């Protein structure tokens, strides 16, 4: 076992011994995290593409809009007051023919976990956090995304209590598609903003995967 | 390709040899600290936006069982009132200092800080923490296992 | 030995949320949507969530997002004061000297509490 | 001797060019941290006895007025129960972390830590400290003077 | 120009006084106390020990009690009436002999017997001295100009807990019939730290570079 | 959340530190003359038992006083008090390269009881 | 504010100096400490940098120094007149100088040092003649006599 | 303020002339030749190619022959009568098209088509440009303010041997009926390197910081 | 003792040029335009002008540019041997593992002497 | 053992010694002071007086290739390819600061023996490169390599 | 299983022989010559000097002539018959006294009196020793376990040009009536360099860590 | 190509030795035993065997050791000029500012060719 595993066990046992939180609390939180994923966010985008009134709601009040996909930022988490770290102020950023958003937390790794799941390893990297706000077009190009020079690329830095998800513009080639079909192409990367939805692409672009010493 | 692999290892290795004027600092006198250096030394480590960096091939990383447990512990400590997430961020991403901030892993900092709040708010003494670490190591050494990390 | 109140936050936020639980506590906002504001370079000793890259730059307020204690206070257990938070949009050219005129419309949006803002 | 002074400046300057395998660390994954590195990173900074170092021509240093004032402030805070000297040492010589520990001056750490205990024990909010610094800088810039450091103009 | 340190010093002191943590009088009183400190009492203790075998025994066994004879009461001389917060109340006097020579350091910081000796030298606080003395004492002492027979036990004392030390060097030759005042005069601060030994005719620490302050007193 | 700023002064005034902790450690586990080895206890966050002494054996030459361990005192925990010992180490036992020419050189420093085990 | 932005940018550049690293000084390591990877890296030809990671920098133009224009002309004239071919120059100038000087000194500084180098390596001048000429040149400057187009004589 | 470089430049030049390696006249002749160099001939070659498909074909197949039409004979224009020692005699003109856009670099140094283009820019010689362009061309070009469709082939030409290149950009819209002079005017040095494309109304390289020399001309 | 011939190059190249002066000295070329070739990783001790980033990569010959001594020889004053130089085009994805599929047509063109080439 | 871990630690923390690390990427002439000019252009073998730490000096067993390299260098001198002074200048100075301290003592002796063959044109660089390829192939084909490896 | 150094050593040697620069026999002859070298003749020179005042004077004034008495002729013993190319022919013997003690180094490299002493120690060749000895000799010597009275003149000799040195230490106490062989036995390599002084009963250099080679002689 | 004379040194030194073979080629020495001389800080570009730590210091000549070309010339194949070499003794305190007065008699002896010497 590693020094990290030894310390994790020590901290957890001490916290429980001192009654700070219980063994059941810890299991309750892990179970909650296990229920998280990018699907609710993708469904919100698909619904917005199919309902103009809902799209307006998404843009003006992300917290209220989130309820439509079953994620109540206040009552869904075990706390019943939103997760301690993600808070309760989701904002949905709507791309348009003249505007394209991409998100980062330069101070750390702030991410809309309740509606999107856990953050990618690269999103947490000092590298992404240093570069995206200053050279967004270059970083996006590395990710394989380029937009016209006149289009406004907006980088959103999640530094306070607001968390964001990007609502990309609906791509060509999806006429008559159902909500399920549309949601399927809105990947995690599209919701962060480093990729845009494309018919036929239903998973994040393949990238090197660094293996853990002891994963689940 | 074995040759391509050697080529890429080479491109990475020569970076280690990049020439520099390396000035070790050994507790300089106040007269050697300019306002520019004062601001840089007293900076909050987590504020890196805008700093120059190179292009890296971004990777995904598989989650360690201990990372998932550390995350849950940190949110449970907040859920139960030991701290708010902001107190955690300040302690975890800033108080740790420049060296540990970039030298250790992301979740390593989360974990160290979870241990830290227990001691700083006197929920456990440092002695209890040190003793517990000894206990964990002995549990492993004696073959009694360690949670889900190592079976008896 | 000091005693820590471990029930305060939950009692205040349960069923309401954070930052919803601070709603109305900041009083009247000093600025409005559309106002041009410059970021004051306040001391950053020990903690700040107002990035150095924004100091001294001017942007446009596009939304009054919510009310909350400033992180500078919340991070040290001080929640007695609550202030307005604003989402501000900066032109990239105003942050980075080298930004290309070719990408004339690029921007950066981020949140800053009222204490850091001054009318441009 | 101007030549000897140049010779000594040279001997000091070439040290900057000492070749090394310089590995920048950018939040490495847990798999990149060995036990040896874990112990080195989680070390208590003040524990330097036995570390290799070069011979230096030891010097005396005149005391700055602010250093004398800082020392008195730290002992007075202890005298009046804000902290014990051991709490100060732990915060001052260890909690500051490796970089600040050796990059900043001895009394610079004493002073930063005095400011730190005021905030950590909530005797002052960080906001009050930030505001006080702003006010102090304005006091100096206005010609109002700064204690014994600068007389009113 | 006032530095960032001077600005912060004023900010911290003003806030502490405004919040009632300590008084303006307290700060003045402490500065006054520090101003009275120096190496003279420690030097007198050594001279008195050289001239009185019974007092020397006391110095070696109970430094705190011995210190009272030179006007420094570790408990009551400081303003606190419980000893200085940082130097505590457990002074130990290390007696050199023809087979033992001591030198002191605080590898963890700069721990020094301030009540009886004054403020620590800049070099004593240096990471360099703190890294090297405990491992290469013969070499470090040689740099200071001090060498001892190879058979003599050089003992490095690391002041890491609440004990503070002063070195009582052996009385040098050439001082036959000297008065207490004459003997105390050659026991310099450096002799009390252990990086130098007393010598007739030498009444000041060895000259070394002095780094000037931006704004000294 | 209030801090008691009178505790230390009330306890130590007219007495001194560490004198104010006298008698609080009970019976000492070791005696002058005993050979003890320094246990390499975890040092996370704080310690005043130098890394250079870990695993080394020395001789106790004095029971200096009783006091809370710094590991506790530095975090505001003074409920437990233990014996402190001054220990002398042979330089050759600390530094592999120490010269046989200087065979009598030593290092003396203080260590609280928790770090000691009879050699 | 322009002054505030200037301090911000100075800050972003200054913190780079403090980037943590595992800095391993090398002091003539034994052969057993040299892996094939290290051997290839140490024996690399310095000028071959294509593909190495680097950061974005705000590219600048630079005014030409009189001495740089003179150095360039000297190097081409030496080649024109057969002292060397440009390839011999490149090899000596961009490779033989070694890693440290290759990146620590200026572009034209290397051109100039190498022009001096070919004179000595091919024995057109002895190192003694070069050292002596430098000593004499410095004297010219120090005396007030002037130095070609770089410094006029001090007058009356 | 005379620098070590100026002292050494003078030393080397005087020694070379004293030893008869090259003459004072040779040096003046080379400096004067370099003074006549610049981007105008290359810009004119591009304008002429845009205005004559047959000349464009010649430029693409035989840059050396095509160069003669703008007054730059790679063999006889230089003082040597065998081309410059460092730029050689093999100019190649790279023709951009709606599906291909070129940009040039010398990763090993600074190789540049001096006879027809003038001296290389400071940034072109930088280790930075030489490290990055061959690997992250779209990112580097974006920094310069140039972006091309993702399907367009961006080709980076690394001038590592005896060939030197100039880029013939695609003629921009808004230039119908333009004369050779008008067209040549918008083909800047940067367009010929490939870090920018010609635009009506833009007749100078994009403004960038200019680092001043201690002693320029 | 050594005497350096300072007139050789000028006598051979005057009125002709470099590399024109080496024309015809390489004999028959080993490869032709259109051929796919891989770059051999020949030892590079002391000097080379065949960039490390090309070693082991495969490209297409698009032009036989000229004949000349290899720089590896010319740079040390050895011009006895002359060989063919080829301009080769590499697909960026074949050089850099991380190159994006979005920019699938990007390439790199550079010159390499015959000694480094082998039929792919 | 605990002491072994202690000493490994003391050596490891040196890697983390804080510094103001200024990478140099071909600075302009205006960034080169006389002090830096002298430091960059000095001959690397001149180290007397430079500060350094105490190290526990060790003896080192001789590699067969080191013995052969030494003999080769003296034989080249014995037979007039160079004088020892020409060797020192090329070996301890011309190699440059980085290789001077990054590579091993005899590694420099060897690289320089190869260097003199090429610089004085006794062999072309091509012949040297070809010979290196030959040695590697001899090893790969199981033919051995002198006294270093039997067939 | 063969290093880059071994590959290059073979390439250089074969090329040199192919081009007629030196022969395989030359190389074998040199290796054999070096293999015969050692500190014995130097130790014997010191012992002879201790027993003969006139020879000692010769050692101090003309080391080259003195070396002949112990069988090492700096000009004719090496295969060249013009001295080794790298050690030259100007040996100087430095005589310690009750007021003078010498220690040697080559700050520029590793210059050592190979003909009369053998190959240099690994540490003698280290940048560390070359940086420190000339400036902190008493500290460096103390590390080696040698200390001299403060009033004694410690002289560091930096072998930077064509002169090579050996140190003639003072004869120690406890050797009354000893024979030349008995005296030579205690004059070790370290004593001849100056980092140690001769002591009765000590006939080998002080033990220190030995770094092993990857492929030493079998 | 240039021709290197590989027989010169051996023909000159065989049966005589180096530096014995240069004896008498320097003419009359400029200095003598006992003279105090200061070390000139001559340019060290490319090569020098007169250590930087000696520049500008004054020492005493204790021996005229031999005659030989300066290393600065010999190392580049130039042996036409021969000069006197001197062994010089420096007081350690004159080299190192920090040297202790306790070790008042310590010295450093090394060799320097005539070109670097000037009457003190
Ligand atoms: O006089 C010179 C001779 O001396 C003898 O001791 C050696 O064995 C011979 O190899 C050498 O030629
Ligand atoms: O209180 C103002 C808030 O209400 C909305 O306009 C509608 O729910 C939100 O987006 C905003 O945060
Ligand atoms: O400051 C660097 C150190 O090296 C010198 O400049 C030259 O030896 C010394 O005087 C100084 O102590
Ligand atoms: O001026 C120097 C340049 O580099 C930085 O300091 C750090 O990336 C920039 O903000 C600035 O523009
Ligand atoms: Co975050
Ligand atoms: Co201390
Ligand atoms: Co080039
Ligand atoms: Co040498």
């Amino acid at each position: 076992v590693s020094d990290f595993e030894i310390l994790e066990m020590a901290v957890r046992e001490l916290a429980i011994e001192k009654g700070l939180f219980s063994a059941e609390d810890h299991r309750v939180w892990k179970d909650y995290v296990h229920t998280l994923g990018p699907l609710p966010a993708a469904r919100l985008v698909a619904k917005a593409w199919l309902d103009p009134e809902y799209k307006k709601l998404c843009i003006e009040d992300g917290v209220e809009a989130s309820k439509a996909v079953g994620v109540n930022w206040v009552t869904s988490p075990p706390t019943q007051f939103g997760t301690p770290s993600d808070y309760c102020n989701l904002r949905v950023l709507a791309d348009s023919p003249t505007l394209k958003h991409v998100v980062v937390c330069t101070l750390c790794s702030c991410y809309p976990r309740p509606i999107l799941g856990q953050s990618p390893e690269w999103y947490r990297s000092p590298n992404y956090r240093r570069r995206l706000v200053r050279w967004p077009r270059q970083v996006l190009a590395e990710f394989g995304l380029q937009l016209p020079s006149e289009v406004q690329i907006r980088v959103a830095d999640s530094n306070q209590k607001t968390r964001y998800i990007v609502m990309p513009v609906r791509p060509e080639g999806t006429d008559g598609w159902t909500e399920d079909q549309l949601a399927e192409i809105v990947t995690r990367d599209c919701l962060i903003g480093v990729a845009v939805p494309k018919p036929g692409i239903t998973v994040n672009a393949k990238r090197p995967v660094l293996k853990a010493n002891r994963p689940v | 390709s074995s040759i391509r692999e050697e080529v890429h290892r080479h491109l990475g290795t020569v970076a280690l040899m990049q020439p520099a004027l390396h000035q070790q600092t050994h507790a300089p006198a106040p007269t050697e600290i300019t306002h520019t250096l004062f601001r840089a030394y007293t900076r909050v480590p987590h504020d890196v936006g805008g700093e120059a960096d190179v292009p890296i091939e971004y990777h995904e990383k598989e989650e360690e069982i201990w990372e998932l447990n550390t995350f849950a512990t940190c949110e449970c400590l907040a859920w139960r009132g030991v701290w708010t997430a902001e107190e955690r961020r300040r302690k975890q991403n800033c108080d740790v200092g420049q060296t540990v901030y970039l030298g250790m892993p992301y979740y390593g900092r989360w974990l160290l800080t979870a241990a830290r709040i227990l001691v700083d708010k006197q929920f456990v003494t440092l002695t209890e923490l040190h003793n517990k670490i000894v206990e964990m190591r002995e549990r492993v050494a004696s073959g009694q296992g360690l949670g889900e990390y190592l079976p008896p | 030995k000091p005693v820590w109140d471990r029930t305060h936050h939950a009692k205040m936020a349960t069923g309401i949320g954070d930052p919803q639980c601070f709603k109305g506590m900041a009083g009247k906002s000093k600025f409005n949507v559309g106002d041009r504001v410059r970021i004051k370079d306040l001391p950053d000793l020990f903690y700040t969530r107002t990035m150095t890259y924004t100091r001294g730059a001017t942007g446009t307020i596009v939304r009054l997002v919510y009310e909350s204690p400033a992180a500078e206070d919340e991070a040290f257990g001080n929640e007695e004061n609550v202030e307005w938070f604003y989402s501000i949009v900066f032109a990239q050219k105003d942050l980075w000297p080298e930004y290309s005129d070719t990408f004339a419309n690029d921007t950066l949006e981020t949140e800053i509490p009222e204490r850091y803002l001054e009318k441009a």
